[PDB]
């Protein structure tokens, strides 16, 4: 159990604060690649933006041969997410709480936990 | 940048 379980159970009306903050953070970076997220619920599920965001934040060039830019199956999306989780740990973040499948399945709690951990680590990156 | 998110999570952790 963590603050996100308490958020959904006891303060679900504060979810907009959470999503607005995280959306603003992710777009600050994705905008540099001519990319833009308009909803956290679905737009990270295929793993592509997560991979691209990590490469950007860490200054690693992520080669296209390393992931699936246009995933066409559940398993390609799971592989993208897993690789993004790998890059997170290469950045010095701890192992994420959610399984990669939870992200692919659009579990909002899982998505928020993952983006929040990026936020807290990379909040000062211009 | 300041964020009310930080205080929100702190308060939720305290519960």
């Amino acid at each position: 159990r963590d603050a996100f379980d308490t958020l959904f159970d006891h303060a679900p009306d504060k979810l907009n604060v959470v999503k607005k903050t995280l959306i603003t953070f992710v777009n600050k970076h994705l905008n540099k690649l001519n990319l833009e997220v308009t909803e956290l619920e679905t737009q990270f599920a295929d793993g592509v933006y997560l991979v691209l965001l990590m490469g950007l934040l860490e200054g690693y060039f992520v080669p296209l041969h390393s992931f699936f830019l246009t995933p066409d199956s559940f398993e390609q999306k799971v592989l993208n997410v897993s690789f993004a989780f790998e890059l997170m740990q290469d950045g010095g973040l701890e192992k994420p709480k959610p399984r990669p499948e939870d992200i692919v399945n659009c579990d909002l709690k899982s998505t928020l936990r993952v983006l929040y951990n990026l936020f807290t680590k990379y909040r000062n990156v211009e | 940048n300041l964020s009310e998110l930080d205080r929100l999570l702190l308060e939720l952790n305290a519960v």
